[PDB]
């Protein structure tokens, strides 16, 4: 969608892996705020968005 | 309420200890007040601050 009408996607009740995205070598920028690009496959979250 | 100064000293010591304990739940400008959570969420180079 556009920038002013971005689509929010709720993610819950699932197991999410993030190491396959950081090591994909396709994403230009992968800046993490509050968390680290690693040590995230060992944590569990309550409600994330996309 | 006969023994006043003794109870006052005991209450002052208890309040000092309670304040020293409760000063661990503060962030002081950090992300959180839990050192283990900080170490588990951020890598050392970013969690040093």
């Amino acid at each position: 969608a556009s920038v002013y009408a971005w689509n929010r996607k709720r993610i819950s009740n699932c197991v999410a892996d993030y190491s396959v995205l950081y090591n994909s070598a396709s994403f230009s920028t992968f800046k993490c705020y509050g968390v680290s690009p690693t040590k995230l496959n060992d944590l569990c979250f309550t409600n994330v968005y996309a | 309420s006969a023994l006043g100064k003794l109870q006052d000293v005991v209450n002052q010591n208890a309040q000092a200890l309670n304040t020293l304990v409760k000063q661990l739940s503060s962030n002081f400008g950090a992300i959180s007040s839990v050192l283990n959570d900080i170490l588990s969420r951020l890598d050392p180079p970013e969690a040093e601050v």
